[PDB]
């Protein structure tokens, strides 16, 4: 059960990570 | 009748969609 | 001067780059069912209420009106020509006059993106424009000699989703949005249905759209349509409350989790009115905890009213200020001096303090307290002595409860532990109420039931974090 | 003084005598886990909303 | 002497708390109200106290006196800065804080303060200035003064001079910072009492060492108590000054109870009539009587209850109500028995109190991670 | 924290009750 | 009395304030609810015949039925043992014409100086190790989730 607790905020963060880093990007690029 | 046969073509598009949008993630991973 | 021109730029251009985007994504793109815009109208959400209410007389925001309402748009040159006309009505506002269009011109506006020859292929730009005659009027509060423009202007918001569904529904699945618009404008127009009598024209069309949905497309709007249904059906609540629960709505799923926070809130009060309490708590706690983002909107006021009222029904006490805001402390005075009365035994100072704020009692929709209250007054005191003492006499429980009679005293009992809310068991050769413990919870397979569905949906959690990702 | 790890019975005159049970190690660790974790999704929780 | 201003506070709470039942602390406030004092507030007890007299005479004669004193250097710095040194000296109100701050009501102190702040940048003369704004707090029972600058005092001047300034941030104990919280962050600051010297303050360093072992019995039960309290040169020699303090430690670390309960009502007679009673001392007798059913219940799996009366004093139905509301208020794990006498114990084992805590912080977790997954992606 | 921070107890009648006990009847003749 | 007290609740909607006033004939059927949720039981068979203004005695018995049927199959395990005196005042009455219909009805029958036979308890067997095949499945299917590709 840790294991997976500690498996799915670093999936979170991952995701936080790309949404932001693409965001500003196309904010950039547009 | 005949908006049945419209309904029935929106969902398969609907399921088209999703599935196309689906794909392009696996194709990224795949380049990567 | 200074407070005209800086609205007239950000409120022009938030909503220009709106629709503009919002238009671009949903035909560019056809998987635009959750798109970066949809967040945009959660901004309407907070934005417009504290925007701009009035159409700001200054010659500011007059003028947003008819220019946002000539669209024609027919294709890129009736486009390049819109936006040459934006600096002509942009400018109308600051340097001559913005044109009063004083709470009437709403009504004949519906065809003015139809006239000079437009065409409508994008349908949310006509579902915010729609919209927008809400902004300077029932965003301003007035509800004074107005209120069949809203009723006409919702009418045309209605044959919108009729178009919706008659005229090119081409997996647009605009409904996505509209129908969080028929969240908005059917929040007010709730309250003016609030003002006057029984809303059954608008139920008959709300469970006709209800039923529209799930078979045609089922996201967030099923939702909606079902809070909003529900919210007044608890109004003249009377016996529809076997129909919610009868009513298989526990569908809606995603929720943005705020309005699943509501739901929760709405069907705790179903069931906790049905005697059914240890069920309600449970629900009551998970709803309060849903969506705490800020303190005090109103939602935690009703809530924490109704949470700790239904555990003191329930028996359990807990001190109801512990969580002390601008907006709660003050608001559960009463409150307070209701619950320090369960605690201690008097009778006479609860009736003392019932009768003294029973308006407010009843101003806080908590009339049917008092009609069970009195037998938690006892109930509560013997589970303290069941909490206390592990293995109590027959006697000594008809001085430690003042309950006189010992008969009496030891009938309570006889209840406590059939519905359950103690483990004893009392035996007739000493008159001993005893009870066990339990030590199992970790040598038995208890654990496990709950560690799977922790273990499930903490990896789940990832599944679905990882399925929307990287868009080059 | 924590020298004699039993458990006296006063009003029977029985001093019972008993070890002291083991491990219970993990469960530490992983409680102070969590909490640790609670705070890097506090921080994870900043940075998105900083950003959006 | 703006050092030993903080006998306002001290003796206006010696008497001004307790004027309820002073009689002759009236007339020991009597010598202090008119003789040394700041200002009006002088006045101030007539409103709880008689009409006065005299007080109006004198007090004004000397002050506007004191106001044509206040010329002072500032005129000799208006001939003085005539040196361009720094267009200022050490003449004026950066030398003259010591009347303004004395002397000077706090309507118009506090301005004084934040005038002789605008001032040299050396630290230690800002410092002092700071410990005198805290204890200028500490006058009139201001509580927002003695939360703002004890930051400042703690944090924001904490560039130098530590390691013997440190002795001077002690008042951050009983002030704002330490509340009736009598718990361990009081008690951590009152144990590092390295030091037997007076340092003004509180006064008369037995008092500060009562108020020390008071805060050490809610600080802890027995993890290493023996060594802080009961094995120290210092704290013994002021124990063998003051007996019924030491009787008091005593009944409880020999676990002796019984006179300890007369040691409590001993506490009790100077728990409520000191100064510091405006905070109610409940959360201090009542921890008092958990803790000490707690180191009595320990070691004890079937107790009768007529061996707990002997052993605590009297009341078998005392001690019946008190373990009545003790046990289902949540603390003192037990199960009372009312026949037969018993009060048997039951002790949770180490792996479902973890079980539950576990429980509980991931539920948390998992509910936080969740909303944290609906604030983004939709 | 204000004065008191949470909780406590309002009995309003704890106030060295045991003292008082002692003083009631004598310690109930020093039982 | 058709043991529905959830209808009840959701019943008492229709006056919103006006019960309390006047209501007084109708003062009994909604504080015979408060009664029932106390020890007012040997008083809720005394008020069986304090009725106001018209008999209508039928849901009167009703009631006095389904009171005797909640009591009699609603302690039957977690007492142990009643005799003459320990069940006759606590459940029936001060010893009625029904001693008979009690003696009838069901298990510990009563009548011979102390009230026997029919006795009810449990011997819970359990053996706990039959849902192993069961966590098989799920300690798989978490493989499943760590192994498909997302």
């Amino acid at each position: 059960y840790l294991a997976s607790l500690i498996r799915s905020v670093v999936a979170l963060h991952n995701l936080i990570n790309n949404k932001i880093a693409n965001r500003d990007a196309e904010k950039k690029e547009g | 009748l005949r908006q049945y046969y419209l309904s029935k073509i929106e969902e398969l598009q609907l399921i088209v969609n999703d599935k196309s949008q689906n794909l392009r993630r696996l194709q990224a991973q795949r380049n990567e | 001067p200074p407070p005209p021109p800086a609205p007239q730029d950000v409120e022009m251009k938030e909503e220009a780059a709106t629709g503009g985007g919002s238009t671009g994504e949903a035909d560019g793109k056809t998987a635009a069912a959750a798109a970066e815009h949809s967040q945009r109208e959660l901004d309407t959400v907070t934005l417009e209420d504290i925007k701009e209410h009035v159409k700001q007389l200054e010659k500011a925001v007059s003028g947003k009106e008819p220019r946002f309402v000539l669209r024609a748009l027919r294709m890129l040159p009736s486009t390049s020509r819109r936006l040459n006309h934006y600096v002509l009505y942009k400018a109308v506002q600051g340097f001559f006059t913005s044109n009063n269009a004083t709470r009437d011109f709403l009504l004949p506006f519906l065809e003015e993106p139809m006239d000079t020859e437009a065409d409508l292929q994008f349908r949310p730009r006509t579902g915010k424009a729609a919209s927008t005659p809400l902004l300077p009027e029932v965003e301003a509060y007035l509800q004074l000699l107005v209120v069949i423009f809203m009723m006409n202007s919702k009418r045309y918001k209605e044959a919108q989703k009729i178009s919706d569904d008659l005229m090119q529904k081409i997996s647009t699945q605009n409904r996505r949005a509209l129908d969080l618009v028929a969240a908005k404008c059917y929040y007010y127009h709730a309250r003016v249905y609030e003002f006057l009598d029984k809303l059954d024209v608008v139920r008959s069309f709300l469970h006709a759209r209800l039923r529209t949905a799930t078979l045609r497309h089922d996201a967030d709007g099923q939702a909606t349509l079902l809070n909003l249904l529900l919210r007044n059906y608890l109004h003249y609540s009377l016996y529809d409350q076997a129909e919610k629960l009868v009513s298989k709505s526990v569908f809606p799923e995603q929720a943005n989790n705020n309005e699943w926070a509501r739901y929760l809130y709405y069907t705790g009060r179903i069931k906790a009115i049905q005697l059914e309490y240890s069920e309600a708590r449970r629900t009551m706690t998970n709803a309060l905890r849903k969506a705490p983002q800020h303190t005090a909107v109103g939602f935690k006021q009703t809530v924490h009213k109704l949470l700790i009222v239904v555990e003191l029904l329930l028996g359990e006490i807990p001190d109801r200020l512990q969580f002390r805001q601008p907006s709660l402390k003050r608001s559960l005075m009463p409150y307070f001096l209701l619950t320090q009365a369960v605690r201690t035994g008097n009778l006479a100072k609860f009736n003392q303090v019932l009768d003294q704020f029973g308006e407010k009692f009843q101003a806080d929709g908590t009339y049917t307290l008092i009609i069970r209250l009195r037998h938690n007054v006892i109930k509560t005191g013997v589970r303290m002595i069941s909490l206390s003492y592990s293995r109590i006499s027959l006697a000594d429980i008809a001085q430690k409860l003042q309950l006189d009679s010992p008969e009496d005293a030891e009938f309570i009992v006889a209840k406590a532990i059939r519905d359950g809310v103690i483990e004893a068991s009392i035996n007739h050769e000493k008159g001993y109420v005893q009870s066990k413990e339990m030590i199992d919870i970790y040598s038995t397979r208890e654990p496990q039931l709950a560690f799977h569905q922790r273990i499930s949906f903490c990896l789940d959690i990832h599944n679905m974090s990882v399925k929307a990702m990287r868009f080059p | 003084d924590k020298k004699f790890h039993g458990i006296l019975d006063q009003g029977e005159g029985v001093l019972i005598i008993f070890d002291e049970p083991p491990v219970d190690k993990t469960y530490e660790a992983a409680l102070e886990t969590i909490q640790n974790m609670s705070k890097v999704v506090d921080s994870l929780y900043n940075k998105a909303k900083k950003l959006t | 002497p703006k050092n030993p201003d903080l006998r306002i506070a001290q003796l206006r709470f010696l008497l001004s708390l307790p004027e309820h039942r002073g009689d002759a602390a009236v007339r020991d406030e009597l010598m202090a109200a008119v003789r040394d004092n700041n200002m009006a507030p002088y006045y101030e007890a007539l409103c709880k106290s008689l009409d006065w007299q005299i007080d109006v005479d004198l007090l004004n004669k000397m002050k506007k006196a004191n106001e044509d004193e206040l010329k002072r250097l500032d005129e000799e710095l208006e001939d003085a800065e005539k040196n361009l040194g720094e267009s200022e000296i050490r003449d004026a109100m950066m030398a003259k804080a010591e009347y303004l701050c004395r002397i000077g009501d706090k309507e118009g102190a506090l301005t004084a303060f934040r005038k002789t702040y605008d001032k040299t940048v050396a630290l230690g003369h800002r410092l002092d200035i700071v410990f005198y704004l805290l204890r200028i707090g500490l006058f009139y029972m201001d509580n927002d003064l003695i939360t703002r600058n004890t930051e400042k005092a703690k944090s924001l001047i904490e560039e130098g001079g530590d390691w013997d300034r440190r002795n001077r941030l002690k008042v951050y104990q009983g002030l704002y910072c330490v509340a009736i919280r009598d718990f361990k962050q009081a008690a951590e600051l009152f144990l590092d009492t390295v030091s037997t010297f007076t340092s003004y303050e509180l006064m008369d360093y037995k008092t500060f060492v009562t108020y020390t072992v008071y805060v050490s019995m809610i600080a802890l039960e027995r993890p290493d108590l023996r060594e802080k309290v009961i094995k120290g040169a210092e704290i013994l020699e002021v124990l063998h000054s003051l007996p019924a303090v030491r009787q008091y430690l005593f009944s409880l670390y020999e676990c002796r109870y019984s006179v300890f309960f007369q040691s409590l009502a001993v506490v009790e007679q100077e728990m409520k009539k000191d100064w510091l009673f405006a905070p109610h001392y409940r959360y201090y007798v009542r921890e008092m009587r958990i803790h000490a059913y707690s180191q009595l219940l320990e070691s004890y799996r079937s107790l009768t209850l007529g061996y707990m009366a002997e052993a605590f004093g009297v009341g078998v139905e005392f001690i019946d109500q008190e373990l009545s509301r003790f046990i289902a208020a949540g603390r003192l794990h037990c199960k009372i028995d009312k026949v037969n006498e018993i009060v048997e114990t039951n002790r949770p084992d180490s792996k479902n109190w973890q079980y539950q805590e576990t429980i509980k912080k991931g539920d948390l977790l998992l509910n936080r991670v969740q909303k944290l997954s609906r604030v983004i992606n939709m | 924290e204000d004065n008191w921070d949470d909780d406590n107890v309002e009995d309003d009648f704890s106030n060295q009750l045991r003292a008082e006990l002692e003083k009631h009847g004598y310690k109930m003749e020093t039982s | 009395s058709q043991n529905r007290v959830a209808e009840f609740h959701t019943e008492l909607e229709r006056l919103p304030a006006k019960d309390i006033q006047t209501n007084v004939y109708i003062k009994h059927p909604v504080s015979l609810e408060q009664y029932l949720m106390e020890g007012s039981y040997n008083k809720v068979f005394l008020a069986k015949g304090n009725i106001p203004a018209e008999s209508y005695t039928f849901f009167i018995d009703i009631l006095l039925d389904t009171i005797r049927d909640e009591i009699a199959g609603c302690i039957e395990k977690a007492y142990e043992k009643i005799l003459f005196t320990e069940a006759t005042r606590i459940l029936f009455f001060n010893t009625p014409k029904k001693m008979t219909d009690y003696a009838k009805k069901r298990g510990w029958v009563l009548g011979p100086n102390n009230y026997y036979s029919f006795a009810s308890q449990q011997q819970k067997p359990e053996d706990t190790t039959i849902p192993s095949t069961e966590l098989a499945k799920q300690v798989i299917e978490y493989a499943r989730q760590l192994e498909m590709i997302v």
